């Protein structure tokens, strides 16, 4: 017969850019009438990501991200500012500063970061035989030099606890991963293929800065991926600095609740579409980690989600091989609703990675 | 007892709903006038010498202006028995069904 | 029309048994939320019934 | 709330952002209301100011972050003159100020009069309270 | 179909007392995820304060079970007390019997739980902290008389394995977590460090040789681990002024699960600040562990919750909202409560906090 | 509606012959959890006895696939035998082809399985053991000819990686469990030790360089690992008196999965004592692995089972209970069997045992 309904509603729109550009407007609204798996509720969050090109000489882009949230009447905020550039095809360098505030507490930070992405292989046989390689195993090597002014009495207490803990306990290098990934974050590491290696602390030295003591943390870590992680396998594709010819913004935010979740997403960025050969462009392959991360939190209420997707191709373009097939097309834009598409929407809301690819050409 | 209750003669509008819940055997709550009552000149007070810490005035959840406070035994000052969770809010409008944003 | 509405209500009851609709919030405090929503719905239905009576009782039928 | 949808002479101090504000927290307070609940002197001469919200769940301190949230028109701080860590004789100062315009029909309304006094932050002086035409500071002075 | 019937009740106590009767029953028309069926189990946890002078409480636990027509039993006595805020000591003995086999054990173990940080910034800002990372360090001395042939064979095999196989320290974690226990370890955020065996020996006891095992292990959590995140909340020895007993069991056949649980223990209600008590935050390990087995079948639920407040106490902000207040007792049924019950049965850890004052 | 058609048929053999004809067709109208679509696969498994005096059996498995219009093939011929109760030796060879690329390979391997314990108190007091923890120590010597340019490129890349990087012994586990295979490692309770490389070298072969990789590793389980807990049961070399066949394969698109499985092999029903034969306890790793992909769409199940006993054999104590018997065969459909099928499709491992005898 029937079951529990717990309906969920969601709309998605993709407005692509013409020519050879990979840009595209992405907005997604959603409403779920199911309790979230947050042990502290309500947990509201508002997110703003903005990137502007500093200079095309060596590919620095000015990226900022503001996470302002309230969880159980605790007003959380975390702002970052960073200048990230690809100095080569395998290594990324970032320098910037930010701050985090929770209730009364707040502390700023400035970080010099370098991320190096190594695939375990670069065999040409795979490249010339798999047109759409999804899984790509590799390692990311993070080297972070972050400086935090220890002005609050809690910051000095955190420093005193940490430097006393590192020298007194030899198991800090791996027990740091337990604190690092709080709650479900540690469990979500394995169900996404991530492996966090022991961090190497190159030294915790404190020195007086412009206004006082500045805790300096020079530490490296490397997280490995089974090809299941997007930050490793799709490392080049997630940083389209070469195709950023104008400022790109992504403003999102969710209103989590005791009996529901409300989601707004607004985006405008390059990399929405990639090539597939012979003038045939496709929407970018869906990132693996968000799907299989929401999956371990989105399988707690039986739901019959009704989702509508909107893809507005640029003038002169027509979709070829949309799978699942689009429900309707207004001669320039395509629309997905029900049928096999709603099944795929439930599939990916529960964590499935069923390939829903959209290819088009002029 | 502890956790004295008090009345702020700065939010109080003198409605006396706090006085309605105060036990008649202890006239802890009263009235001061100092002028016309058409201009809020009928504030209420809590006689801390007579108050026996009933919680009746505060736990009744009727003070409309948040003048009853119930300072906790250590230092904590309440304002109302339970307070909503201070949520971030936005208007959820869909893309091309139900709503169309724009 | 009693038989017609019997068929219509039976089909609609089957559909809403296998596809229950969601007003969501009336499920929890149905004592006052669902009750009041249904009370105002019955009020509008009753005004409509008064209008139907006024129109019908004057007809030749 | 929008200026054109509010009562004409409304300042930003009383204009509330977060358009659906009244149901997010207490409806009485447009901005989050904090109370100076204790000001103790320990070790050195500096005093520890304790900001407990009107909700009574936390026990905070002035702090640069809440100072910024104050000077951004998001929170408000009050002292509750009946505070036992007071420096000025508020009981005599309240009583002799009500004796100017209050007639004691009940003979005890002035005696048990307690009120809240707001706290503002300039910068050069810290959390300072302006009381009786004189600007006291929580740092020393007012306690 | 596969409808889930369940009745929960909470009979609280007022004032400083945190005690509360918890009795629940549940009917599930779904096959349990046990490769050996049918499985029946009875558990009785009785606690009484030995000497309130410095924290001795005698906690007794009897686990009677029958799985695929083999009779299992596990009784364990333990005098557990807190030497300090972070250290706990347990002294006692026990017995485990499967079929016609049975070996009696005695132990003297100490558990030391250490939080990674004790920041006042988080403590003063977050009024209800759920995730709290840390480690416990189990230092266990367990003794078992070696009178059975099977016991002596086990002891000799273990001694030989530790002598020869050097990887025993981390290969014991495979044996020690039977089947899906190992997966549940990572699902709940737990992770075990390699054990360290401080010594194995045998000596002539009262009637024969006894296998004395001094071994140590430590497990750490990311915040869900309720043994670690809330160390003193799970062991309310201070507020145990009278004997506490819990009787639970389930009759889980091949076509359904028949849950029954009783309870009378302190710590049911905890102060949430501002004179506002609350039902203790729901443990996350049971929810995340049952979510692996509660996701195997689509089920309708008619769950009803009784919360009987003391005389004069009133619930403020029950969320999901309660259905019908009756004098001093409250009811939850259907709507958001049924959705939340399904959410926590399938694996969610959504908050259902019941704040209440007087 | 997401309806999942599925029919099952098992035709058993008389006497002590544990063989059985297994066929199964499935049609799931849900999108597969494959990041590349459409994906198809044809699997052929061939076994034949060549000399049972020493235990050799010749096994041939052929995998063919077309994933996202990429043609894949994996032929593996092997000669496997139980050297002892715990050791096996395989001298086999095969090839793998993707697109136009293809490299053949040969291997001489030795897998030894050790159980952590061999207690008699467990073997006799548990009538049907399921969870048996242990380790398997794979030892593989594969010689792969380096004929293609990409072959030698892989070879120098690998040897340079092992020489330079010291963490190759555990990052090879990250590379080696591509995609969600790494998660399925922990879902089934498996653990992989650091691989031990005993040497990588090349020699002038009959037609070109042959990169000889002599390596070893060891995977351990919590009891759920069927390769470990069912070491002897999964490889019925002794009771293979004729060639066995398994011709399975699935057709999968963006909007459904179609499965066609045919099988005939010994060990389908295992003895239970007193002339009582039971269908083998269901493989546990396949269930808990399909559970990671079977919980993405809510589905309505109409699954039918057909257990066909030979002449004179009758069933007893089936749970879930069958509906219709024809004096020679038994049938399951809907009812509690629907609950069990949804249970095992979503990853549940509840026992559905069938005891039949004469
Ligand atoms: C998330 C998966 C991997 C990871 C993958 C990456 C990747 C990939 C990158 C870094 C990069 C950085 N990482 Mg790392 N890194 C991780 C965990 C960490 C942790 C930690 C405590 O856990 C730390 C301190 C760091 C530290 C850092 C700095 C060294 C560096 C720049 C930070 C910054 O600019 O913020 C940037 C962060 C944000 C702007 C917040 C939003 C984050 C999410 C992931 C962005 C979503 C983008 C959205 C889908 C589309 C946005 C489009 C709009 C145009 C913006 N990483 C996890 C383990 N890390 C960057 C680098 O290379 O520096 C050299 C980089 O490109
Ligand atoms: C990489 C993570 C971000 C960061 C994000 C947060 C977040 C999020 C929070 C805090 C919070 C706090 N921060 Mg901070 N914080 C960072 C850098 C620092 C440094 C430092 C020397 O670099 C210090 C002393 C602190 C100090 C403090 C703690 C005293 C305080 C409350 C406890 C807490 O959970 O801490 C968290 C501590 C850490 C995540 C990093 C501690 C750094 C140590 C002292 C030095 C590095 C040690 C080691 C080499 C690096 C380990 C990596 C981390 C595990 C990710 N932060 C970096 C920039 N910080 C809390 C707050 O703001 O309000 C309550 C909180 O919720
Ligand atoms: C079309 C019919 C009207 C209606 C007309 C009445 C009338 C008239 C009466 C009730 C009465 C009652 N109705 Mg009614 N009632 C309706 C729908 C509802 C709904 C709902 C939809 O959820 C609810 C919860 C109730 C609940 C109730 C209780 C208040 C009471 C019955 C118990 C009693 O004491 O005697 N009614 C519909 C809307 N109901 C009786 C009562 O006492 O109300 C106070 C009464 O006299
Ligand atoms: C379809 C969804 C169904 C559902 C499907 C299932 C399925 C399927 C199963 C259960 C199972 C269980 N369900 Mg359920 N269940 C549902 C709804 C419910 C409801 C309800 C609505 O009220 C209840 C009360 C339950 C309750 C239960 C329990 C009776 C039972 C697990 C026993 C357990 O805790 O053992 C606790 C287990 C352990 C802690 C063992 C620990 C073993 C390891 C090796 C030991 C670790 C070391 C140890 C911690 C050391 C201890 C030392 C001391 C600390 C000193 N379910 C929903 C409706 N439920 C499971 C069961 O048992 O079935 C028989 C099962 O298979
Ligand atoms: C379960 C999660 C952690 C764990 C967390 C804890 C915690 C927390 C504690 C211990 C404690 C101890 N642990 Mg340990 N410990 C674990 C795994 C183990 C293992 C093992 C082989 O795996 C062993 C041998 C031990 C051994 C020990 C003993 C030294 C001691 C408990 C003896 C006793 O109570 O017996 C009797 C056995 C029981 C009562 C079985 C019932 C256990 C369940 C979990 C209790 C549920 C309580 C129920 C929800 C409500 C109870 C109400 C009734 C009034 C009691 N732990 C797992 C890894 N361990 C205790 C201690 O401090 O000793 C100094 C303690 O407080
Ligand atoms: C913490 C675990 C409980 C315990 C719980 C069980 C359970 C449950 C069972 C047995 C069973 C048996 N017990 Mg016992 N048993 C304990 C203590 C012992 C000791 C000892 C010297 O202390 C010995 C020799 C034995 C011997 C035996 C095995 C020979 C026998 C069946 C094999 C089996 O799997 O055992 C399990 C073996 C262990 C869990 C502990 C083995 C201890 C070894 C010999 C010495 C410690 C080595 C190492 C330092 C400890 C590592 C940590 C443990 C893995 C927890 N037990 C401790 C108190 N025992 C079976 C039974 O009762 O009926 C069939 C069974 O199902
Ligand atoms: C909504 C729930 C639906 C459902 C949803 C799904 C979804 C969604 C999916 C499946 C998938 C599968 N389902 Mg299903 N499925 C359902 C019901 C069924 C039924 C039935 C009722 O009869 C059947 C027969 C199946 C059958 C199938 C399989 C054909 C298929 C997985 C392929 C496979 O196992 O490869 C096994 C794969 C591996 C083992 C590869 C391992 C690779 C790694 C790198 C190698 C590891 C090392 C290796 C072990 C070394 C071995 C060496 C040798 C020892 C020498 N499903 C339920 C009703 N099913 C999955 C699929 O493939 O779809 C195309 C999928 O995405
Ligand atoms: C799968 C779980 C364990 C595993 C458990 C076993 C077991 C158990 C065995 C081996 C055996 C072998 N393993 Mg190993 N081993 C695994 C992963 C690996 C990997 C790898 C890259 O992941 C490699 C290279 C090897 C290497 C090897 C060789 C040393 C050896 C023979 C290969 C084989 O027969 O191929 C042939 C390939 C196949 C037949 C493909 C089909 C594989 C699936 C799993 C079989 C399903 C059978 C089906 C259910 C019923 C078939 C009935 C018909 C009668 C055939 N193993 C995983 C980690 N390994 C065998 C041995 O002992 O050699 C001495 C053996 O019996
Ligand atoms: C047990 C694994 C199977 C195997 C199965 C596959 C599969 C599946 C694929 C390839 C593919 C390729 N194979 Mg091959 N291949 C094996 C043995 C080899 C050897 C060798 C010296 O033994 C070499 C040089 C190669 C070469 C090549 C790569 C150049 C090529 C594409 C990269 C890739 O992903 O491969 C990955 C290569 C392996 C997983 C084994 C690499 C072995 C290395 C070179 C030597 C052993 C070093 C180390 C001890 C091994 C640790 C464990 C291994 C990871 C299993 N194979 C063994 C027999 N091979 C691809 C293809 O055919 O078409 C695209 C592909 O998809
Ligand atoms: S209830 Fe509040 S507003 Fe009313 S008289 Fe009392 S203190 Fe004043
Ligand atoms: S606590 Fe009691 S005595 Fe005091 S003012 Fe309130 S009702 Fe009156």
């Amino acid at each position: 017969g029937s079951n529990d309904v717990t309906t969920a509603h969601s709309d998605y729109e993709i407005v692509l850019e013409g020519g050879s550009s990979s840009w595209g407007k992405v907005k997604a609204r959603a409403k779920v009438n199911a309790p979230p798996a947050s042990p502290l509720l309500p947990a509201d969050c508002d997110v703003k990501l903005n990137v502007k090109p500093l200079d095309p000489a060596k590919g620095f882009v000015r990226i900022s991200a503001v996470f302002e949230s309230i969880v159980d009447s605790t007003k959380n905020k975390l702002t970052i500012e960073a200048d990230i550039a690809n100095e080569t095809k395998e290594r990324r360098i970032s320098v910037g500063e930010g701050m985090v505030s929770v209730g009364d507490f707040s502390h700023t930070f400035s970080f010099e970061g370098s991320v190096v992405n190594l695939f375990y292989y670069r065999s040409d046989a795979v490249r010339r035989n798999v047109p759409n390689p999804i899984y790509m195993q590799g390692r990311q090597f993070h080297d972070i030099l972050m400086k935090v002014p220890l002005d609050n009495n809690d910051l000095i207490d955190t420093w005193e606890g940490t430097v006393k803990a590192i020298g007194s306990t030899g198991a800090f290098n791996d027990w740091i991963r337990d604190f690092w990934f709080i709650g479900p974050a540690f469990t979500a590491l394995n169900e996404g293929g991530q492996r966090i290696s022991r961090i190497e602390v190159n030294g915790l030295n404190t020195e007086s800065g412009p206004k006082g003591p500045v805790g300096v943390s020079r530490w490296r870590f490397s997280h490995g991926g089974s090809g299941m992680v997007d930050s490793i396998s799709r490392w080049a594709e997630l940083f389209p600095s070469d195709k950023l010819n104008r400022p790109a913004q992504v403003e999102a935010g969710f209103r989590s609740d005791s009996q529901g979740i409300e989601v707004k997403v607004d985006g405008e960025f390059p990399g929405v579409s990639v090539d597939a050969g012979g003038g045939l462009r496709r929407i970018l392959n869906h990132p693996l980690i968000p799907l299989v991360h929401h999956g371990m939190v989105g399988k707690f209420n039986n739901f019959n989600v009704d989702a509508q997707l909107k893809v507005v191709l640029p003038k002169g373009y027509k979709i070829r091989y949309a799978a699942p097939q689009y429900r309707s097309q207004n001669l320039e834009e395509y629309r997905w609703s029900g049928g096999a598409y709603a099944r795929w929407v439930e599939h990916v809301c529960k964590g499935g990675v069923g390939q829903f690819e959209i290819l088009y050409a002029q | 007892a502890k956790k004295h209750y008090f009345i702020i003669e700065n939010l109080c509008v003198g409605c006396g709903l706090c006085l309605d819940k105060c036990p008649p055997k202890v006239n802890a709550i009263g009235y001061k006038f100092y002028g016309d009552v058409q201009e809020g000149g009928f504030r209420c007070y809590i006689d801390q010498a007579a108050c026996i810490s009933c919680s009746a005035c505060f736990s009744g959840d009727e003070c409309p202006s948040g003048a009853l406070i119930e300072v906790l035994p250590d230092g904590e000052v309440l304002d109302f028995s339970y307070t909503p969770p201070e949520r971030l809010d936005f208007d959820l409008r869909f893309l091309h069904r139900f709503h169309r944003e724009a | 029309m009693s038989f017609v509405f019997a068929v219509i209500f039976f089909a609609l009851g089957i559909y809403w048994w296998n596809n229950p609709p969601n007003a969501a919030i009336h499920l929890n405090d149905d004592m006052k939320a669902a009750f009041s929503v249904h009370l105002t719905a019955i009020g509008y239905i009753n005004i409509a019934l008064g209008c139907i009576a006024f129109v019908a009782f004057q007809q030749p039928s | 709330m929008q200026p054109q949808l509010s009562r004409p002479q409304t300042a930003s101090n009383q204009v509330r952002k977060a358009v659906s504000g009244p149901w997010s927290g207490n409806a009485v307070h447009k901005a989050e209301k904090y109370f100076i609940t204790s000001a103790k002197r320990d070790r050195d001469g500096k005093l520890q100011i304790e900001l407990v919200p009107a909700s009574g769940r936390r026990k905070l301190s002035p702090t640069p972050e809440m100072i910024r949230r104050l000077i951004d028109g998001e929170i408000e701080i009050y002292i509750l003159t009946t505070q036992p860590d007071i420096a000025i004789d508020m009981n005599k100062e309240i009583i002799d100020m009500e004796n100017r315009y209050v007639i004691d029909f009940d003979k005890r309304g002035v005696k048990w009069t307690m009120r809240e006094i707001p706290v503002f932050y300039h910068e050069g002086k810290g959390l300072c309270v302006e009381l009786h035409n004189k600007i006291y500071t929580l740092d020393q002075f007012f306690k």
